[PDB]
């Protein structure tokens, strides 16, 4: 669990490190510019040594080649001494250059990370969704089709939706069954309850009155706000729970008054 | 606009300016561009220092106006400019302003042949402040104080 | 992969969760590697030892495995809810054993003789009586979907009623982590289904960006622009869930002002990293500056997406109408990105139709004599379009930018210029259109001709005007009120006075002084000069000048100090025209 | 006027909270009895039409409403001023 590699990070535009008497937008400019200058200044100081060391490496190598040529040859009685003094002085120089280079790399290993030195890009792909375009259909068939596609599949689920008449289980169906939030689901409760009126089934008419006024609330709300009914929320049910709550005391008569 | 402040209030502004300057130096930021038109007042006289703002010469140190070396910026350079700002706060009037010739300023400041006129300072200026102004604009960088010293002096001076 | 007979003790790789309300237990089962007797003693018996890392060390030359459990302290979190823990396990190379402890300083190991497990491990928690919450169907679903929905094996939940006597719901882990795939393999249907699953939106994303980054800091990410602004996007009472940060596909953190700026908070998405310095708790990240470096790479990419989206005129219109409020807030706050954010702006203009133009489109239509960009601010396009301030500007055929929502008064403070050209308000003192010497001569004849009328109108109105002067901007109106060059414009004052929680003690400082401009070419004004010349102290001139001033003030956008004085003047003039013979 | 002035305006939501304006007559007021008489005496009378609209624009200001376009209102004023002075 060694996390030390992460310890030294510099973020130019860091908002948590500020002072009340310095203008924030100018403080980011000075810290930004400063890290840039350091990276250029340090790179100049490094490249100066690369220039320097290459020269001494070549000078020592060539004088050593010449040393090999002269030490076996006439005048070698002095030119061995000269070209050895060159090989050795230039070799001393090489060592000095290496020390400067190794101090520079140990200084680089001591510098903090920043947004340029931590990473590089990999994948990059952008897509824009052109596909959805406007379409029309004959609603007489859509109605019958939505009855087959949903109502015949969800009429048994009427007992899964709200049965207590002042706060309800399954209220999260604004997520779980969002595609059914429509006028056809309200028409469903008027088409399908006809057997309940004929058979005087008051308790089912009373519990489904709660589901009915909720459908009328969300669809009327969506009409009234010019919004998609699917964009309603259980916060909106909580908002009609505030102050004076409900008008369903009249809908307890609708079940007879609508016959 | 030449509006006026009470001596206490002038000190409060100088104090906040120093308090900001010290924070910059602590972060190893040399402000360099220090001008009284680069310091701004806000509600409650909150001081905001920034790069947001003749003056091409006036606030710079004798070595910097000379371009005596390659951008010889240091904390003391900022101190010099600070001292100049203190001088104008403590006079209501720009330094050297019995003269205005451009080359004469480069000559007389650069070669050490005039201080700002500390005889122009407010009669209500604490002697300690008169010294602080004089100290902050001492000619040699090695002779002038750093912000920690300046600020310490200001708080002691104000109390 | 290298010994294929290893799976002959059971072929399938899966996870099962099995609550038991009747017996007050929660069981977790897997078909993974399992443990030998030596591994039960060493790995469950030793605090801060991890079998997982030892395993990872034995792998060579970059194996395609990236495991989660580095620290060797998490197993004991079982005792947060349990009174007693039993682990039953079987490796391929060993018998079946039980491990048991109640964390009382010791543990037991026993050879098991119950129903066999083919391979792997069964963890059994005997829950505390005040922790029975985790036996309930609803909390198990919430917890698994909150923390573990991207783990990459099927997680199945078993319950004794649904009709079925054991529902076995795999749907706890139904969605795949799409960002792990190569994006060239991924179609818009796949991004679409994921994004619905990430956000619970019923409609597709407008645009999506998939990207990755490499080096010391490694991550992959998905960013989505929604087709609609969320109904409550800007509410300051709601904690945002918008970006989630995962490490090795497990959920770390949320609620993040650190990962993305507040002006970009409508973007939904996922960031998933292979390696970060996590806290012991796994709830947070140790070096918090990392989040800031992740942010600086997100913002660049977000801006690029917007820019590319600006090439599709159709889709950029949908985007901009949902989120234009966002970009202008970015101009105000982001001192670094202001310059790109400005190229994303569009406005209605006077030379344009009902279609919007960019500032670079204003600049390309500029005349060679224009040195600035002209604009007007106000409460609606109709109110600024017929405005008195734009009469000579439009007469001379300059283009004028129309800015007509309250947030425009904020971003224009900070956007001083575009493409080196400055913005100039037609509402301020000291406007100029390009000069023509003939006109200059006429203005010098005019300021001489009207000089003492301006003096009288600065004697009458003295309390409440800085100067009276000839207009260089009026046509077809007798006057306008304009503000000083520093301090608030007429519109800025209206906005400020309505800020419910703002301290108004500073209004005396930030309100600008009023300037009055007269049109000298106009009938009422020239007849007012003649009458004022006829007698300077005629109270009728003092009356007429005040009635003109209030009318101008109102049409210029300033509230009247008391509207009843004003209405009463009107009701008196109405009587005079309406033929009331009773003057009383 | 507070709601129209907020920076983070959410203007999609805005249209639905505009209240309906109702106009109340003072039946004792001498302008409106003169109007009651001109309304009986000639119904096609454009003078009434102009009076009723100028009263309405003036009534908006009294009650704290802004004008939909302040220029049309000021023009009605600059016409009365020109007639009063005898300019045209
Ligand atoms: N079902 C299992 N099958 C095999 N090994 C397991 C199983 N469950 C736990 N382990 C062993 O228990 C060890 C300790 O796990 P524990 O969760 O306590 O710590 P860890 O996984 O090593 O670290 P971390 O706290 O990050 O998860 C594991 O490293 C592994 O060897
Ligand atoms: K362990
Ligand atoms: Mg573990």
């Amino acid at each position: 669990v060694d996390y030390s590699v992460w310890d030294h990070i510099e973020v130019s535009d860091d908002e948590d490190e500020t002072h009340p008497n310095i203008d924030t937008a100018s403080l980011f400019r000075w810290r930004h510019q400063a890290r840039v200058e350091r990276m250029e200044q340090f790179q100049k100081e490094k490249e100066e040594l690369d220039r320097g060391c290459r020269e001494c490496k070549r000078k020592v190598a060539e004088c050593q080649r010449k040393l090999k040529e002269l030490e076996v040859a006439e005048g070698g009685k002095a030119e061995l001494e000269r070209l050895q003094a060159e090989a050795q002085q230039l070799r001393k120089e090489e060592r000095s250059w290496e020390q400067k280079l190794e101090e520079m790399r140990k200084k680089e290993k001591s510098m903090p990370w920043n947004v340029d030195t931590l990473s590089k890009d990999g994948f990059s792909k952008s897509m824009v969704n052109t596909k959805p375009e406007k379409t029309e259909e004959d609603s007489e068939e859509v109605r019958e089709q939505k009855h087959k596609t949903f109502v015949e599949k969800y009429e048994k689920q009427i007992k899964h939706f709200g049965m207590l008449r002042r706060w309800d289980d399954s209220q999260k169906y604004l997520s779980d069954n969002v595609h059914l939030v429509c006028e056809e689901t309200a028409n469903y409760l008027v088409i399908w309850c006809i057997d309940l009126e004929v058979e005087e089934k008051c308790a089912l008419m009373e519990q489904v009155a709660h589901q009915t006024i909720v459908m009328q609330f969300i669809l009327e709300l969506a009409k009234s706000l010019k919004v998609d009914p699917r964009a309603c929320f259980r916060q909106f049910f909580t908002k009609i729970k505030t102050a004076d709550r409900q008008y369903m005391e009249g809908f307890n008569d609708e079940l007879e008054a609508f016959k | 606009q030449e509006t006026k402040f009470q001596m206490f209030q002038l000190i409060d502004i100088a104090r906040q300016t120093a308090q900001g300057m010290d924070y910059l130096h602590a972060k190893n930021i040399i402000h360099r561009d220090m001008k009284s038109n680069n310091i701004f007042l806000h509600e409650g006289l909150t001081v905001k220092i920034g790069d947001f703002g003749t003056g091409s010469v006036l606030w710079m140190a004798p070595e910097v106006i000379r371009m005596q070396d390659n951008n010889p910026f240091s904390f003391q350079s900022d101190v010099y400019s600070y001292g100049i700002v203190l001088y104008e706060l403590m006079t209501g009037e720009l330094p050297y302003s019995h003269i205005n010739n451009r080359d004469q300023i480069i000559f007389m400041v650069g070669r050490g042949y005039a201080s700002p006129d500390l005889s122009k300072l407010y009669k209500n200026c604490p002697k300690a402040m008169k010294r602080l102004v004089a100290d902050c604009v001492k000619k040699v960088k090695e002779e002038r104080p750093l912000f920690p010293q300046i600020l310490s002096s200001i708080e002691l001076l104000q109390h | 992969l290298t010994d294929p007979s290893k799976l002959d003790s059971g072929k399938e790789l899966k996870i099962d969760i099995i609550p038991n309300p009747q017996e007050r237990t929660l069981t977790l089962v897997d078909t993974g590697i399992g443990m030998t007797k030596a591994d039960l003693i060493n790995n469950l018996g030793t605090i801060a030892k991890s079998g997982t890392k030892a395993f990872m060390e034995a792998l060579q030359a970059g194996a395609d495995i990236s495991m989660i459990g580095q620290f060797g302290v998490g197993f004991y979190s079982a005792y947060l809810v349990a009174e007693k823990v039993v682990v039953i396990t079987k490796h391929n190379d060993d018998e079946q054993y039980a491990w048991e402890s109640s964390a009382g300083g010791s543990f037991t190991v026993r050879a098991d003789h119950g129903e066999p497990i083919g391979r792997g491990t069964k963890v059994i928690l005997h829950l505390k009586e005040d922790q029975t919450e985790y036996l309930e169907e609803r909390r198990v679903k919430e917890v698994v979907k909150k923390h573990s929905q991207f783990i990459g094996y099927p997680i199945t939940l078993y319950l004794e009623k649904e009709k079925e006597k054991y529902i076995d719901q795999e749907e706890l882990n139904k969605t795949k982590p799409i960002w792990t795939r190569n994006p060239d393999d991924i179609t818009q249907e796949e991004y679409g289904e994921f994004y619905k699953s990430l956000t619970n939106d019923w409609e597709d994303h407008l645009a999506v960006k998939h990207f990755s980054v490499e080096g010391q800091l490694e991550f992959r990410a998905l960013l989505f622009i929604p087709r609609r602004a969320p109904f409550d996007l800007f509410e300051n009472k709601k904690k945002k869930n918008n970006i989630k940060l995962y490490v090795r596909r497990v959920f770390i953190m949320d609620s993040c002002d650190e990962l993305i700026p507040e002006y970009l908070n409508f973007i939904r998405g996922v960031v998933d990293s292979e390696d970060l310095p996590l806290n012991i708790s796994r709830e947070m990240l140790q070096q918090s500056k990392i989040l800031k470096v992740i942010r600086k790479n997100i913002v660049k990419k977000c801006l690029e997406l917007f820019s590319e989206l600006a090439e599709d005129k159709e889709n950029y219109k949908k985007f901009y109408e949902a989120f234009s409020k966002n970009l202008k807030l970015g101009i105000h706050e982001d001192s670094t990105n202001r310059r790109r954010l400005s190229e994303l702006l569009r406005y209605h203009t006077s030379q344009s139709g009902d279609e919007m133009t960019s500032l670079s489109e204003y600049v390309s239509r500029m005349k060679e004599t224009q040195k600035s960009i002209y604009y007007i601010t106000g409460e609606s396009k109709e109110q600024v379009a017929n405005s008195a301030f734009v009469e000579r500007v439009r007469k001379r055929g300059f283009e004028v930018v129309y800015m007509t929502e309250p947030i425009d008064e904020y971003c224009v403070q900070q956007l001083k210029e575009f493409d080196g050209k400055s913005l100039v308000s037609v509402t301020k003192e000291g406007l100029e259109l390009p000069e023509d010497e003939e006109e200059k001569k006429k203005m010098e004849e005019s300021k001489a001709k009207f000089e003492n009328l301006c003096k009288l109108m600065k004697e009458i109105l003295d309390k409440k005007v800085e100067k009276v002067t000839i207009s260089n901007r009026l046509v077809s109106s007798p006057c306008c009120i304009v503000t000083s060059t520093y301090g608030w414009t007429a519109n800025m004052e209206r906005i400020m006075k309505a800020q419910a929680l703002r301290d108004n003690s500073t209004m005396g400082y930030m309100m600008a002084k009023k300037h009055l401009e007269i049109n000298p070419d106009h009938p009422i004004v020239e007849t007012l000069r003649q009458k004022a010349e006829a007698d300077k102290n005629d109270k009728a001139v003092k009356d007429l000048v005040v009635l003109l001033f209030e009318t101008a003030l109102l049409s210029s956008g300033f509230s009247l100090e008391d509207p009843q004085t004003h209405s009463n003047r009107i009701y008196r003039m109405i009587k005079l025209g309406l033929g009331i013979d009773e003057d009383e």
